[PDB]
């Protein structure tokens, strides 16, 4: 019967942010590789 | 990131400037949107993992805002 | 009276030496015990037992389990993993 | 006025190795307070060392963080110390390369994009540095709340030196969007 | 019992003097004999001398190990402070 | 549902910025609400003394 | 009156009657179609 008002921590959305920051290195990845194909041709 | 993005790529004019890729990236994540469109394939993947970032927060924060007046209609204030 | 050694009772299988609160009524140390002892072979044989007073069964006991930290992966657990596959399955095909 | 923008830039860079290698070196990231049943012992820690205040005195008994979690947060914890060490020397990877950009030092020509792989470096740098402080919150709060007894703490308050650690990764972004700007007029 | 035959990952032991102990030892079923088996082959100290004691043994491993006792012996844990502690599962088998 | 027309005004996206964070909560909240009616009801009693 | 009428009502009262019996009938009972049947929780006395 006791049961609590948590508010979410960190930890509980904890992989959203870690795969924003991969979505972000990702496109800093691609941001890299079409400038430069594009530079070759 | 994403006014790293749109100067380095080719992808001309430029509609994603500091004061704008700031306005661009609220409307995403209140969902109201906004009304330019990121036109790079760099630029679409910057958009769209933000964009799944304001679903997961955002639904997060309605269920959990359900999840305390839920708790508050049941506390059985002690009658008897 | 307290059985002496404290144990619940045992018999060495190499010293056939019974201990505890058998070894005491064995050997006639004590005269009764009226104890939490289960009626077994081992026990029936070297001791008589009467009809049981309360019948159980061996449970096993485990810390309460506490909810744990969130995986890294733990904001799509409302959803099955077979459906954000078929989401994204179903993404690729309205789009094509 | 071009060469303005640039002398900013490198500046807040500079806030940004002071602001980090402050956090990095500090141990007062957490204060937070513990007790013996009615003597209460305030205390602070970051990456390294937890040092925890005595009565009867100054104190300052200092004690390793890294043994101190349980094994699997720990092991999360041998990731987090690489990333933000990492966050450090490519910040350092970062300002060296804006040194680079001054009117003064190497080169005029090619210079543009030698402005250009440093901002990119810096923006690499910061997220790797704010994972880096996002490791550390998620194991902190496991301690606190699954840790060795004997010591519990009453507040996980963060203190100073990490609300400067979040400077950091402030000035990261504003040093590197004047340079972006410097990239583009 | 299942499960805990199938995985080692939380370690479980008996009173090491107790008829429950003498009940596994001569066990013939094809899951309580690769229970007793393990019991006796991996040891830092697996059995344990005193009830109480095991269920400190319990309490302090945050989950890691798990004392198997008698039913009637259980649920007066389970309603006592701190509450700590419950059953799972169900009874093994009779006794008396 | 977010318009076509978008403020291209400093001080205008400051007045754009603040009205969407206060539709974000109120909608919110009240889709928190509907779900405390739903779930948990009190049939309240027409008289008490 | 019996058991095959008592396990039936089961089959019928969709979940709103239990039926309390013996631990090897209710076995039994569970490994027979439609085996929609579930023993729940443990003895609550032992017998022979
Ligand atoms: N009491 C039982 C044995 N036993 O009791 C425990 O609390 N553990 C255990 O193995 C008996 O031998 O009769």
């Amino acid at each position: 019967s006791k049961e609590k008002t948590s508010a979410l921590s960190l930890s509980n959305v904890a992989g959203v942010f870690y795969i924003l920051v991969g979505g972000l290195g990702l496109a800093m990845l691609v941001a890299l590789i079409e400038f430069c194909y594009k530079s070759r041709a | 990131v994403l006014f790293l993005v749109s100067r380095f790529s080719p992808y001309s004019t430029n509609e994603f400037g500091i004061f704008n890729s700031l306005w661009f990236s609220l409307g995403a994540f209140m969902q109201q949107g906004c009304d330019i469109s990121p036109r790079s394939l760099s630029g679409r993947i910057v958009g769209g993992v933000w964009w799944f970032f304001t679903l997961i927060i955002i639904s997060s924060y309605t269920a959990n805002l359900a999840a305390f007046l839920t708790v508050e209609r049941m506390v059985s204030p002690i009658e008897s | 009276t307290i059985v002496g050694d404290g144990k619940y009772g045992a018999r060495d299988a190499d010293t056939k030496i019974w201990n505890g609160m058998v070894g005491e009524l064995v050997y006639g140390k004590a005269d009764i015990a009226i104890a939490p002892l289960t009626i077994t072979l081992v026990r029936e044989e070297v001791i008589d037992f009467s009809k049981p007073f309360m019948s159980l069964g061996i449970s096993i006991m485990i810390k309460k389990p506490q909810k744990s930290k969130p995986g890294v992966f733990s904001f799509l657990d409302p959803l099955a993993y077979e459906i954000w596959m078929c989401i994204v399955f179903a993404y690729i095909g309205v789009s094509v | 006025s071009r060469r303005g923008r640039a002398l900013l830039a490198v500046a807040l860079n500079l806030l940004a190795l002071l602001f980090a290698t402050t956090a990095f070196l500090t141990t007062y990231w957490c204060q937070g307070t513990q007790r013996v049943p009615f003597q209460l012992r305030r205390f602070h820690t970051g990456i390294w060392y937890s040092c925890e205040e005595e009565l009867g005195g100054p104190g300052e008994k200092c004690r390793s963080f890294i043994d101190l979690a349980p094994a699997s947060e720990k092991g999360v914890l041998w990731l987090s110390v690489v990333s933000e060490v990492l966050y450090i020397l490519l910040l350092v990877v970062g300002f060296s390369l804006m040194c680079l950009e001054l009117l003064h030092s190497s080169s005029v020509i090619d210079g543009l994009k030698l402005n250009a792989f440093a901002a990119v470096f810096t923006v690499l740098s910061g997220l790797l540095g704010m994972v880096a402080h996002m490791m550390y919150t998620q194991v902190f709060q496991v301690t606190v709340s699954l840790g060795p007894e004997d010591w519990r703490p009453h507040s996980w308050d963060y203190g100073w030196s990490f609300c400067l650690a979040w400077g950091s990764f402030t000035c990261c972004m504003a040093a590197s969007v004047t340079t972006l700007n410097s990239y583009t007029k | 019992a299942e499960d805990l035959s199938k995985q080692t990952e939380i370690a479980y032991g008996t009173l090491d003097s107790g008829s429950t102990k003498e009940f596994f030892r001569r066990s013939k079923i094809a899951v309580f004999d690769k229970m007793w088996t393990y019991m006796r082959s991996a040891e830092p100290s697996v059995f344990v001398r005193t009830t109480a004691e095991g269920v400190a043994r319990v309490r302090k491993s945050k989950g890691k190990y798990a004392y198997l006792l008698e039913s009637t012996m259980n649920e007066y844990i389970e309603q006592r402070k701190p509450c700590d502690t419950m059953k799972v599962g169900g009874n093994l088998d009779s006794k008396g």
